[PDB]
């Protein structure tokens, strides 16, 4: 008996096979089995609050008109050309925090079919998805987001489809590599939400959630150390004798503008949100003890009109600015570590 | 009986079913009662005048073709791919720049029929609408975007839309917008479109999104009020300091000039004026007659430095006040009227 | 009879009809009155020079193929299914870009057809259309963009298009552009383009964008025009103040550059100046001239103080001068001659 | 005969035909003499090295399958849906990064056969083409980018492209580049390309771009000239302004800085220098040296006042003359060597 | 004898073939000898961690239900469209982010047999391949991004690839790339990737990219060097002005930080620290000593006038030998080491 008998004879058109039925029609539901592999992760765009997964969605379940028989020994599994996964019966699933979602057909629809003696069945798909995960961004630069993916089922309730997790090792990842964030291979949680959308009914539904914890290297290094390197210049100004009046206001003035500047770029560099982001704390922060600079040389010249209230004041400032900044700098970190 | 054999009788090519012509042909209209599902709501650009959504389209309608006796199930759902070998209403998003489904591992539909022939028709979308916007107040802006359902090919004479009675339009729990707030106040009315063809019919939602003032303030309104008190901090220092004075009003115009420069980018090119540019220019001229003044006080000088003096403490005493005042009226009345 | 076996004995397989054979074979063009229903008009960009419509495009031709008695209702509306077993004429916009139909629950058409065989086909569409610009006069430029409907297979001996006598191109109730101020009056020609293969007809229309001068107003004019009162109140302060004068002098300077490289860097590249260039042009070389005088007042100091005083007033009390007809110059030949 | 019946029996079912099958197969190889009609020409971005062309691609050929007798007209036009039953010869253009067809109201393709078989297949396109450009001369560049037209399946044995005799490339009448002036002399050559397999035919069209100075001009060679030229007025200010003179000279560098970073920043990354560069490091060094000298003429104001004041004279005099024959050589040495 | 029948009885509806069953069913495996022709190699965005290639696949395989003897000749030639009527190996590239393939006038493929029923699969593909990039030593990263072919559903048991033994990767004849250097070295390695379900056959070839220092150099190098040069020369300025060296340092930073925000921008946001950061932050220390230098002096002014020079000699004469032996340092431990 040649294959395109076996072939034929199991399901096409051309043997007792509807693909427009599912298993157990009007009986038992289907309990599909799920398993998730993430190739690449990573395109996360916080402007968008999305992130680019490309991953195999792996979807076993049971199919009774599906049944190798015991007349032949070829193996206990099998597997078929991709073209028929479009034959046989496919269930309705999408990702509902989805964007855009396209296949991967590069000299053949990437995807897998492979099939049992019992009638187990097993289908992977190559997919490179765009979800969408809304941040908290309270403390921007070490935040601990938690992006999801909630598979779904559209055209069929919860009394004919059933979505399940594997048992052991659903989700798989080697070698992920991301430039920001860095995900955590235990703190995979996964659940179940099973929606119920208002007029149809129950809705099946599961979902993972992966924790990414960003770093704080880039913001560190670009947002930070040069604002430091600012404000300390701000201090240094006070070392200036007072009677310049045009070599100690200049400092104060441009660390200002560069803090602006810096916020300005910041805010280009990231969404627009209502709530503060500790990030922009820190940078109003530099900026009001910049500020205290220029004040402080005012108070100075308003005094100076005399020389010891100057040097009283340039004194104090000196001694003043570092600590308080010091506390300061202590309590954000300690507050945002 | 069998299904197979039961789809075929129905619907299927054995059935008898035309899915080219719609249910009571020379006949009373279809009505079609239309509700949807929110599920992401964003991506709303001023630049490109658009709001980006996800709703699950849902159409429902009576055929009395579809009535079976077999099957004492009364609500029975069907495969998505049954779905095109059955009649559909003709149906659009006028509003729209671009839209699309949204097919992974199927065609995302819905396929649900009643013992009457009542059917349903629930399907994914993604619509990147348009609604033109009104910045006049631009960062307390109330606008209203508009989702224009309608028809192309049948006039309102065989097919007429409806709204549905209780739940025309749902949100998800848990939906929340970076930029705006979206409201539970939804109108819902019929916008009848009348081309020259004929009376075509619509059905038209309009969501009122406030927007949130929190970026902008933090952002553009604190900057610029701490550049206008760099240029009152000018006035203590006495008079002989030119340099000083002089590069500080100038850098705060600068920086001003490029605030607000940066503001008006970020947001499409417009003519009528936004407050936010009402308070760049304001803030501008602010410092700019600073800087004025502290040219005055040069020019006085050379007891006229007495005067000099006088005029600095009139300024120190005075821009506070006259800044205060305007910005009474400002927030008074770009909040409490508008 | 029926209206599935009606259609079958129209167009269908039982019909005889072939969609691959225009009407009226070997013998007369076909005289199509086409038509649009804008519905949505902007993503006018000057850097890929191109404009973004959303239309209703409809097609009137009459073929005798379609002549029927059955149904005496004179107008008959059919599934847009339908439509790929009839015969459609060859169309594109020879302009376009980016052309897309808008499939949203089914391909959005209309087929309407009457007893005398009169077809009509309208199809929604979204076109990129290109329209080069002239921006000799760039903030107050009028342009003409364009559409050009025109056939590829079809020629002149078997295919004509040609407007329509009375409403040939509307525009929806409460349309308005950004920054256009569009018009009512829409040029209509025949371009009955002439390529070497033969002689394919062309449809034309011609809108007038009429930019308005608003936000480009006050967003670089009114800026220019602070920089440059700074390098005059640069004017009154006394000589013994270099530093000051020196330093408003350049960042007037340099801030006037920036502001001219941004504005061109928001625009195309171009060969020929626009009227923007122009007065930043004028403004940079106005508070350059400004420390020219310093320089020229420095020079004559170091009894020529008397000099450099009279040299510091009589520029205080010309360059305004100056700069005022200056201005009416520019303003009164490019908003009446130009 | 009915039309339908004279297609059926040339090329459809029942004529005989298999598309899958070059005509003349297992002889003499097929001549496919190409020509095209370009329509529109821009988007040239060297960031990404492309250009955007739509072209009315033309492929005549010799058939011996569609030679017939039953209708006498010579040139014959059909309907482009039966486009696909005939033969369609395989091509690419190899230098394409994107591709795509035109269809808007249908397949914009074309289809025109002749008595003795010979055929004409005019299709639409659109074509992201890539050309390499070489920047050393980059405001003055005069580049050369193609289009190789090239078949992949079939080799030169049974497939043979080569340009039209007459009119072989044409262009709009009314065409123009905003960057570019586009020429009439467009070299033919043959690439014919040869990789592992066999010998497969390309045909290949080289433009010539020249780019117009006009917009690089005026957005850098005169803001730079009169930053150099601040920096030389620092010349003549005594030298009691040591801040006037220190603050303009690093604000020159600044905005210099700035003038090259951007200018590089829009054009790709590249090792070897460019033009512009040249111009931007050596008006940065110009201004440098104005600060240089201006530092040694303070130092040496620890008599002195005079060697200082010579050193200024001398500087005033030189400095303008060295930018003056440097300027010369540049232009010189950028518009003879082109 | 026709080519049709021929083909009917070989692979067509009447040869028995079926393409849902592979070679050697029941059997060993098939051996793929895959090959690639690169055509256009760039579009390396470190941002996206990406680079674009066009490439002329190959994909050769041993299936003898193709052995026929009426035809002679050995290798021979089909049709491309001839192409889903026979069996392809599924292969796809791990690492591919977006990937289309190019169809202008056909689809670009190529099938061609031999007589011992060999096969040759050659089909154009544009690949958006994904390589992470390592940028400790980012200006000279020699890189190394990959190109993973795989198989999908066949799994290592009936479905193996293997390179070429002789001429496996080529490149075309002319290429060249604006920030690389590609290397005529092309490691060949077995990926073989193993999951869950199966064993899985997988090919990688790693080209080597080194990025050279032209640009990077010309951009971000050397103005850092004059910003600390001009640091430099305001030691011999004087001790008295204050304003001038304080707002040459304060420039100085502000340039700096700016040049170092434009370098990380161009780049990905990564915590490890890159030569570049590296330079930019060594230089912005140093113009900030510099001022700290200045403002020592200061401090002792206020007889000091001895230990201020002293100090401003001393740091005249040192901090340019501290510089360049950092610079040796750097260069030697960033050309040499790494
Ligand atoms: C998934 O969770 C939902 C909600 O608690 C529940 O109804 C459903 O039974 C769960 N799935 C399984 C397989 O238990
Ligand atoms: C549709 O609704 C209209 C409402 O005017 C009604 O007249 C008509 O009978 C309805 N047709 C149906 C329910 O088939
Ligand atoms: C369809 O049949 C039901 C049966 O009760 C009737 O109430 C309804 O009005 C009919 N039409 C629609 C559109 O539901
Ligand atoms: C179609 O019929 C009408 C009937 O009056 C006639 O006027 C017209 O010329 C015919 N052709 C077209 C293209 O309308
Ligand atoms: C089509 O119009 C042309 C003139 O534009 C006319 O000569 C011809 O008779 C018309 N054919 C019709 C209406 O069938
Ligand atoms: C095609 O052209 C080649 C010359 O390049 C030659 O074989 C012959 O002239 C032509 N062959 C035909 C038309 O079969
Ligand atoms: C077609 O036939 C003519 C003779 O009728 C011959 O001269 C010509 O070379 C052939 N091929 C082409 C492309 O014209
Ligand atoms: C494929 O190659 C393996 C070893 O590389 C060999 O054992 C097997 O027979 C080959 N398959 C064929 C020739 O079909
Ligand atoms: C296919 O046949 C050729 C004929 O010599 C043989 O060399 C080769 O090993 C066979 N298998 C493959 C995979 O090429």
């Amino acid at each position: 008996v040649p294959a395109n008998s076996t072939s034929n004879i199991l399901n096409r058109l051309l043997v007792s096979y509807d693909p427009r039925i599912r298993p157990n029609f009007k009986g038992i539901p289907v309990d599909v089995v799920v398993n998730i592999f993430i190739n690449s992760f990573g395109s996360i765009q916080e402007t968008t609050m999305d992130y680019r997964v490309n991953i195999f969605l792996r979807q076993k379940w049971n199919d009774p008109r599906l049944k190798l028989p015991s007349d032949f020994r070829g193996s206990d599994a099998l597997t078929v050309d991709p073209t028929m996964y479009k034959c046989l019966w496919k269930p309705d699933l999408f990702f509902a925090n989805e964007k855009s979602a396209n296949f991967h057909d590069v000299t053949q629809e990437n995807i897998l079919l492979f099939i049992f003696r019992d009638g187990d069945v097993l289908v992977s798909m190559r997919l490179s998805i765009t979800l969408s995960c809304p941040l908290d961004l309270t403390l921007f630069p070490m935040d601990t987001q938690r992006c999801k993916m909630q598979l779904e089922s559209f055209g069929y309730t919860t009394d004919d489809l059933r979505f399940i997790w594997q048992s052991g090792d659903p989700v798989q990842l080697e070698k992920i590599a991301l430039p920001q964030f860095d995900i955590k291979k235990e703190d995979i949680e996964y659940g179940n939400c099973t929606k119920y959308y208002k007029g149809t009914g129950y809705y099946t539904c599961v979902e993972v959630i992966f924790t990414l914890r960003r770093q704080v290297g880039f913001y560190m290094m670009g947002v930070y150390a040069p604002t430091l390197l600012i404000v300390v210049l701000s201090w240094l100004s006070f070392w200036i004798n007072p009677d310049a009046s045009a070599a100690r206001v200049p400092l104060g003035i441009f660390s200002v503008l560069s803090l602006a500047s810096e916020c300005t770029t910041l805010a280009a560099e990231l969404p627009k949100v209502s709530y503060v982001k500790a990030l922009d704390v820190w940078l109003i922060a530099c900026l009001l003890f910049g500020f205290a600079s220029l004040v402080e040389y005012a108070v100075v010249q308003v005094m100076l009109n005399i020389p010891t209230a100057a040097k009283r004041i340039d004194l104090y400032a000196r001694a003043l600015f570092p600590f308080c900044f010091l506390f300061f700098n202590v309590i954000y970190w300690s507050i945002y570590l | 009986l069998s299904p197979s054999d039961f789809l075929d009788k129905l619907m299927g090519r054995t059935s008898g079913y035309d899915a080219r012509i719609r249910p009571n042909f020379k006949g009373p209209p279809v009505n079609v009662t239309c509700n949807i599902f929110i599920n992401s709501f964003g991506s709303v650009t001023e630049t490109t005048m658009d709001y980006r959504v996800n709703i699950f389209l849902r159409q429902q309608w009576n055929d009395s073709r579809l009535a079976y006796s077999e099957y004492p199930d009364d609500s029975l759902d069907l495969d998505p791919s049954m779905l095109d070998s059955i009649w559909k209403p003709d149906l659009f998003f006028a509003n729209e720049k671009g839209a699309n489904f949204h097919d992974v591992t199927t065609d995302n539909k819905l396929l649900r029929i009643s013992k009457n022939g009542k059917v349903l028709y629930s399907i994914r979308l993604t619509l990147t609408l348009s609604c033109p916007m009104d910045l006049k107040n631009f960062p307390m802006d109330v606008q209203t975007c508009t989702m224009q359902l309608e028809s192309f090919g049948y006039t309102m004479n065989d097919l007429i839309f409806e709204w549905l009675s209780d739940g025309p339009v749902q949100v998800a729990e848990g939906l929340t917008l970076p930029q705006f707030i979206l409201k539970e106040e939804k109108e819902l009315g019929y916008c009848t479109k009348h081309y020259n063809t004929g009376k075509f019919t619509c059905i038209e939602v309009k969501f009122h999104l406030e927007r949130q003032m929190g970026y902008y303030l933090i952002q553009m309104y604190i900057p610029s009020l701490l550049i206008v008190i760099l240029s009152w901090v000018s006035f203590w220092i006495n008079m002989d300091a030119a340099p000083a004075r002089v590069a500080l009003g100038i850098t705060t115009v600068l920086t001003m000039t490029t605030q607000s420069s940066g503001s008006r980018a970020s947001l499409p090119k417009v003519s009528y004026v936004k407050a936010i540019d009402i308070w760049m220019a304001v803030c501008l001229l602010f410092v700019f007659a600073a800087l004025l003044e502290y040219a005055a006080v040069n020019f006085v000088s050379r007891k006229f430095v007495d005067r000099a003096k006088r005029i600095d403490t009139i300024s120190r005493a005075a821009f506070p006040l006259a800044f205060l005042i305007f910005n009474i009226f400002y927030w008074i009345t770009y909040k409490i009227i508008r």
